[PDB]
DNA sequence: CGGGCTCCTCTAGACTCGAC
DNA sequence: GTCGAGTCTAGAGGAGCC
């Protein structure tokens, strides 16, 4: 549980000790995540995002209502495949009727606990030619766990089972050793034409897509993850008290300090190096703006709770020859690099890891 | 009736084969050869034991030609090998005009006739030719420039990759990429990788061009051993070296000089092709064409020197026709060739970083150790290097805003302009210990990757770093005597850590080696599997596995990291060092065009796959014992359910129309060696106790030598093989103990050497054989005993006396199977030219055959397999003399009838880059085995149509 | 009303041409957004973020439930109740310091049928001496954001309001064709929401200020980023969006002009995983076998608002030039394929 | 006295070269 | 012109095949 009090000290986490209680956090009943939990669910999301969609030319964005309208009142979804099936034809057209093609999505889906339970979600609906389903299903069940996997400080408490449905599908299921046990993160169904022919029922025409030479009924692969309990995993595997989130998925990535004296020349200078990290992409926490002025320790201490990656340091030399000092979350050593060249490192740091 | 029997009954060929095979009128054994086999057999308890009658065979073979089989085989392979001694003898007897001064450059073949001019030609168009091929390693596998040797012109080639030069060439080879040429013989040094660039070798349907290779030639006729090798470079920079004056390694310069002699030949001291770029081949065309020209002269002047003494050395046709057909390779592969590469190198990558996150995640947390000296209390990284380097050098407004965004910009433009107190390359990690400092790759590095990315378990400071301990005690490297670890008596924190072990010299093992000088502790070898004298280099071997599982070896982290790494270690250690071979390998993509109708036509053809081949770059005789050698496709491991990529073989996969059909034969070496005995003992079969034992036992029954030595020891039957293949040739007592400890973890030290002198315990059964392997070892010229190919000169008695005995008596029956793959080859190939049996030899290794026939032949393939092996067996009895041959041996066991190159018709190759299977991902279903009896009733027991 | 055919038909919008309609997209009942729409919503809420939040220490993100619990809850009707919940908490990110405010973009359900509307909120806690000046400064960088990507900033516009209870307030408006409407809304609401919410005990409400404790002021910024797509696109209005190249959703349309097709896929592919990596959104056009005509191909491309268009045919592989046209001039010229790259960067970089 | 091959990674000693 | 950082072979132990 000390996970979760460094969490709430260091604003991952948000209210008392009562919502943060780990079934509160399972279910979905907790408050709203904390400031660097926005931050770490984001990251996550943009890998996600970067894997699934932006290097696949056939994985599109698709825009899922919260509600669904109609039969008299309306409800909450709880699932983001429906509006993703909803869109298949409206998406079908980009691919110019071309399959597999994937409908990916991340979302917020209300579960009922009668409170109601948030989770983000992240969806991928691939639709896929009928004789290479299991095909397509083992090679996104790899893909998907390599991705769990691959930001993971232990890859194997990730890991799958495969499962069957109730009517006999096929599926798999990913997983996450949590210490009290084995929770779901992610699960991928072998679905078939069963959804679309019930929510497009007559012609089937519209919904053929063209494998190879032949059009065909694709067969409805989802994929659902849940980046709720995904940032969760993260924070567990990641947990001298030090988070050690990856370089892609901390929050903050770079502490800023000062030294001695002048301290407007010195307060110049980061103002300059922080404008310039964050022109560049990397989000940078300001710890010159602080008042109190605590320890080296106590600040070393502080950042390593929030998976800080670098401690930059503009000392009074930094003035006469451009170095600054950088304190590694990895190693806990420092190392001196010149002002020229700390952007173009942090860009290499993050991008190769 | 077809059932018979010798005078020791055992059950013989059928009737009706024999009459064929031997005819009738072999002269009897004779009563004292008889009483003689009886007293032996019942001696060693081996008479009165009756055995289940195997079913008889009634065949209608081919017209064997000759008055006997002898004469059949040499009819055979003089009328395979006469057109092509026809071109040996041209490339022998002309004369060339010299080299010309100027070479063209232009793209095409061209042909330099008298007074240096250059003609373009389309292509040599000659019978016999030298052939060399220059590649630049940096643009890829395309052929550069190529020099031909003609007995009448000079012949050069240059590729449009040279002449011109474009932004973009396509990745995926094709036969336009290749040398155009095409009853020819190609002559060369290591043809086949001169043959790997022809263009017309790739097509499905068999090409009647051959290739001679010089590296083989002098293999056969004055060939090294690998210590031989080894010995002679050390020379050339045991009591008998008059072989080295006889001799000298594969390289084609030392091979001049061993032959033909004269000036020193001379190589390019740049290596452009190797090293060098394309414009680099460009500037420098005139020297590495000449270069090419002179080492394809010296090819000439070799070959001139090696064919007299071949011919002498090696007499039978069968020797040299099939070392024409050895050497004619073809794997056929398609685009499940890439998706194999991609698969097995991700899986490869995925494993390489689980290890590496384990391995970077605890070199960053050593560095602790750092502060406050406390690495001198830890018991494993207490010797490495800690010292530390020095950094060395030579509300607002808008225009408020504005302005001071400007201002703080500036002030940092005015700091990176200080750069020219800077070296231009910066330290690497200064501030980090010189541990961690060679475990990050520099930034220049072009793949760069943060942390300690360049740690493996490999390394020198793994072991250290993952705490591991033997026994309780930490792991220890001694420079002279490998790996170990250290038992107490930081040495005061050694104890720490073992008496814990214990809560949770007194110690027997390779014994405190003194002059490690560690202090306050002793120094003991980590037990390797090949005994005290060897070195471990390496905790993470796969026969530290089960240490590991029994707990004697541990992690410091404990859990399942050290199993975990081990096992990834296993899983990845083929893939590590095979990879640049199987993913470099010259694959050539064949066009719909240049595709049979058989293929296109076919049920399974795709239109969006690819089909290509993938021709081996075998060495024909590239050993002693005159075996082929290959570095890629006679080392592709089996698949096996753990190792990485180890599925490589099956994705050999036929055409669609197409099957694999082949055989591998059973106890090759150990029938081998039993009949060479039987006919030194008396001239039947079964005379000795040996040959009975080897005769008395089926495969599929499990009572074969190998399958009743892995019953008697436990071990696996492959293990068998090594026992068994081991204790023939030389292996003494303690080689068989370290054995089976190693492939039997449950025995220990005495009960090891116990079931070592079961097997060893016989005046005896394996008397006859090593006698008769001494005497032919022994003899002035010794020979092979049935197609009577001489030794090489480098270890006749005269040039070693009394050395590399192991060698010699090895190389009787070694040489004898590589004299039984030759006779499978001339055989195969009759039958296949006689019946027209649509299909080509695949490839071979040391015992197996494999053949792309079509679909519609695989039975009369699987007949025509199973009669050659029954001419052969039959053959190498006649040579012997014994005028008969056991019904046990007479046919192969099974014939594998496969869409793919794997060990079993029947295994499925789920290997951990392949999870689905062959079937589930590729489609291949399996295939079938099939005995003689079967074959005969598919084939109603005929080859014809 | 033809922007909204087009917008439908490049797959900007979502649903049935009868099922679009100019109330249904000002309220929140459209049936939702296409990828290029939803791609455009992306830009622009990085544009939105990078412009509040990102170039300021004081500004942090807040995650408001989208239900409000106890008294049988409702869904969120605006992003202002849970950064004022969240107030109370947050002084630690500034040990107790002020001014500093909490910004968040997400889905606001409003009555109507239920209208979901994806608003950029900024609440602004200030001491009150000073909440003019920085309701003032707010509204200029607003103005400033909204105008900055707009082809005819005119039609962005300002105006002044007093609410019922009578704070000082500024609307800012785009002149859409029918009329202008409102994209954003600022309020200077005051503290009766804070100790409504918080009431007794005013001293855990204190904010230092000069070592000066300050029960502070809320300042609401409401904005309309649905609202401001639809702004950015009638305004982007040969049928061309000139979309500014920060919030186009895809830069790039790669081509391949001729044969053979297996190298010149090849060599579209590494152009295509180089531009993604260098951070260049890429429509695969090249895949796609037996195209159109290229006028027609440039048409649909203006259409989807493609900043360029690169056409890799058999030259390429002799020296490397290719076709690229640029949207805002219809001009063709041949630039080195190793030149590319750079060249989209220093494009980007330059319009912004 | 196993034999016959194949190649790999890692480490150490020697050489080259360039920048200060 | 000195000395420390890149290049290069050589050797040793491990690991595929028959
Ligand atoms: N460790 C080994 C392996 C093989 N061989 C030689 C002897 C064999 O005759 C030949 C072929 O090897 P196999 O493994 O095929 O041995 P067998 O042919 O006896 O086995 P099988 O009956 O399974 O074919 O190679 C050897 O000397 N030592
Ligand atoms: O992961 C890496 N890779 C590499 C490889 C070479 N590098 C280098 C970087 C700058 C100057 C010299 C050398 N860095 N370096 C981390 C590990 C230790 O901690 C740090 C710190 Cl304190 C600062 C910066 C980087 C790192
Ligand atoms: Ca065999």
């Amino acid at each position: 549980e000390a996970l979760l009090e460094i969490c709430q000290r260091r604003h991952f986490l948000s209210g008392s000790k009562q919502q943060l209680s780990r079934d509160s956090l399972l279910s979905g009943c907790h408050p709203g995540f904390g400031p660097l939990g926005v931050e770490l669910r984001k990251n996550l999301a943009a890998e996600w995002w970067t894997s699934v969609v932006v290097f696949r030319e056939q994985v599109f964005p698709v825009d899922a209502l919260h509600h669904k309208p109609g039969p008299t009142s309306g409800k909450l979804r709880e699932n983001l495949l429906h509006g993703a099936l909803e869109h298949y034809v409206n998406c079908l057209d980009l691919v110019n009727k071309r399959l597999p093609y994937g409908l990916a999505q991340i979302g917020v889906c209300f579960h009922p606990v009668k409170s109601i339970g948030e989770k983000t979600e992240a969806s991928l609906v691939w639709f896929t030619p009928p004789r290479t389903s299991n095909q397509w299903l083992d090679f996104w069940l790899r893909h998907r766990l390599q991705w769990w996997r691959k930001f993971a400080m232990s890859p194997s408490n990730f890991s799958s089972s495969d499962c069957q449905d109730e009517e006999g599908r096929k599926g798999n299921k990913l997983y996450y050793n949590f210490p009290w046990g084995k929770e779901l993160i992610e699960t991928l169904w072998n679905l078939g034409d069963h959804e679309l022919l019930h929510m497009y029922p007559g012609n089937v025409s519209k919904l053929h897509g063209r494998d190879g030479r032949k059009n065909v009924v694709p067969c409805v692969l989802s994929v659902n993850g849940d980046l709720d309990r995904g940032m969760l995993a993260y924070l567990y595997d990641s947990f001298r008290k030090v988070l050690k989130l990856h370089p892609c998925l901390a929050p903050i990535k770079v502490a800023l300090d000062v030294g001695r004296g002048p301290t407007l020349e010195l307060r110049q200078v980061c103002q300059g190096l922080f404008n310039e990290l964050l022109e560049n992409g990397i989000s940078v926490w300001p710890g010159y703006l602080e008042t109190m002025q605590s320890s080296l320790e106590q600040l070393y201490s502080k950042y390593d709770e929030m998976s800080i990656l670098f401690t930059v340091l503009v000392t009074e030399t930094t003035l006469e020859n451009g170095l600054i000092h950088l304190r590694s979350r990895d190693t806990t050593m420092k190392e001196m690099m010149h002002i020229s060249k700390l952007k173009d490192f942090l860009i290499k740091y993050i991008s190769s890891a | 009736g077809q059932l018979r029997h010798n005078p020791l009954d055992i059950q013989m060929l059928s009737r009706g084969l024999h009459e064929q095979i031997f005819g009738q009128g072999g002269e009897m054994p004779g009563e004292a050869a008889v009483r003689r086999s009886v007293e032996h057999l019942q001696k060693h308890g081996l008479w009165g034991q009756p055995a289940v009658p195997l079913p008889d065979v009634e065949l209608r073979l081919p017209p064997l030609y000759g008055d006997n089989l002898d004469q059949h085989f040499r009819l055979l392979a003089q009328k395979q090998s006469l057109p092509y001694l026809e071109a040996a003898n041209l490339l022998l007897q002309a004369q060339l005009p010299p080299k010309p001064p100027a070479w063209a450059w232009a793209e095409g073949w061209t042909r330099y006739g008298p007074e240096g001019e250059a003609v373009p030609v389309a292509i040599p168009e000659e019978r016999a030719l030298v052939f060399d091929v220059e590649v630049c390693l940096a643009e890829g596998t395309c052929p550069t420039l190529a020099v031909a040797i003609s007995p009448s012109a000079w012949y050069s080639w240059c590729s449009q990759r040279l002449v011109e030069e474009r932004y973009s060439w396509t990745s995926q080879l094709s036969p336009a990429d290749l040398i155009p040429l095409e009853e020819q013989l190609v002559v060369g040094h290591n043809v086949s990788f001169d043959r790997a660039h022809i263009r017309e070798q790739y097509l499905i349907q068999g090409s009647r061009m051959r290739f001679l290779d010089t590296m083989s030639m002098h293999m056969a006729i004055s060939g090294l051993s690998s210590f031989q090798r080894s010995l002679w470079i050390a020379a050339k920079q045991i009591s008998s070296w008059d072989w080295l004056d006889i001799s000298s390694v594969n390289s084609l310069a030392e091979v001049h000089r061993l032959y033909v002699g004269g000036p020193p030949l001379e190589k390019e001291p740049r290596e452009l092709f190797v090293k060098g770029t394309m414009k680099d081949i460009r500037e420098n065309f005139q020297d590495l064409m000449q270069y090419c020209a002179q080492d394809v002269w010296a090819t000439h002047e070799v070959f001139q020197q090696q064919l007299p003494l071949f011919l002498e050395r090696c007499p039978h046709p069968v020797t040299l026709a099939g070392m024409l057909e050895m050497g004619v390779s073809y794997l056929p592969v398609n685009q499940n060739w890439e998706r194999y590469l991609a698969e097995a190198q991700g899986t490869y990558e995925e494993l390489q970083r689980e290890m590496k996150k384990s391995l970077m995640d605890l070199t960053n947390d050593a560095c602790q150790l750092l502060s406050g000296e406390r690495y001198k209390e830890d018991p494993w990284l207490w010797d490495l290097e800690w010292d530390l380097q020095e950094f060395k050098q030579k509300p607002c407004s808008e225009e408020e805003e504005f302005q001071q965004d400007v201002m703080a910009r500036a002030c940092l433009q005015k700091l990176k302009g200080t750069t020219e107190l800077l070296p231009k390359r910066p330290q690497h990690l200064p501030g980090h210990p010189g541990w961690y400092r060679k475990l990050c790759p520099r930034l220049d590095d072009p793949a760069w990757t943060p942390g300690p990315s360049l740690l493996s378990l490999q390394m020198r400071v793994t072991p250290k770093l993952m705490a591991l301990t033997w026994d309780g005690f930490p792991l220890h490297y001694s420079e002279r005597h490998g790996w170990g670890y250290l038992v107490p008596g930081p040495y005061r924190a050694i104890e720490s850590l073992y008496r814990k072990h214990c809560l949770e010299s007194y110690h027997h093992g390779n014994g405190p080696y003194n002059d490690v000088d560690i202090p306050g502790c002793w120094f003991f070898k980590l037990p390797h599997k090949d005994g005290n004298s060897c070195n471990v280099g390496s905790p993470f071997a796969k026969d530290f596995l089960p240490k590991m599982e029994d707990g004697t070896l541990q992690a410091g982290p404990g859990g399942a990291s050290g199993p975990r790494a081990l096992e990834i270690n296993k899983m990845i250690s083929f893939w590590r060092n095979a990879h640049k071979r199987i993913s470099s390998q010259m694959v050539v993509w064949l066009p719909r065009s240049a595709l049979p109708r058989a293929v296109i036509r076919h049920p399974d053809y795709d239109e969006e796959g690819l089909y290509g081949a993938i021709l081996p770059q075998v060495v024909t005789a590239g050993t002693i014992t005159r075996r082929a050698v290959e570095p890629t496709w006679l080392t592709a491991s089996n698949a096996r359910p753990d190792r990485v990529g180890s599925e490589l073989k099956a994705m050999v996969q036929a055409p669609p129309g197409y099957t694999l059909v082949g055989a591998d034969v059973d106890s090759q070496e150990l029938w081998i060696a039993a009949v060479l005995g039987d006919a030194h003992f008396a001239g039947m079969h079964g005379c000795t106790a040996f040959g009975w034992m080897t005769l008395q036992g089926r495969k599929s029954r499990g009572t074969d030598l190998h399958s009743k030595t892995a019953t008697t020891v436990g071990i696996s039957r492959e293990h068998a093989k090594i026992f068994n293949y081991g204790r023939i040739y030389g292996a003494g007592q303690p080689f068989a103990e370290r054995l089976l400890m190693q492939f039997n973890h449950r025995l220990t030290q005495q009960e090891a050497a116990e079931k070592a002198q079961q097997m060893y315990a016989a005046g005896g059964t394996e008397s006859e054989m090593f006698n008769k392997l001494e005497s032919i070892a022994t003899s002035d010229i010794p020979r092979t005993p049935v197609l009577g190919c001489c030794i090489s000169r480098a270890l006749e008695p005269s040039a070693v006396q009394e050395e590399f005995m192991t060698s010699r008596v090895n190389w009787v029956v070694q040489s004898s199977a590589v004299d039984y793959l030759h006779l499978m080859l001339v055989a195969m190939k009759w039958l296949f030219e006689e019946f027209a049996i649509d299909g080509r030899f695949c490839i071979s290794i040391h015992d197996e055959v494999r053949y792309l026939v079509r679909e519609e032949d695989r039975y009369r393939a699987a007949l025509a397999l199973q009669i050659t092996n029954l001419l052969t067996r039959c053959m190498f009895a006649y040579k012997l003399g014994l005028n008969d041959l056991p019904q046990s041996v007479a046919f192969f066991s099974a014939v594998d009838i496969d869409r793919c190159l794997r060990k079993e018709v029947t295994m499925d190759c789920k290997t951990p880059s392949n999870p689905t299977g062959m079937e589930r991902r590729y489609g291949i279903p399996q295939g079938e085995a099939l005995d003689i009896y079967q074959i005969i009733e598919l084939t109603k027991g005929s080859l014809e149509k």
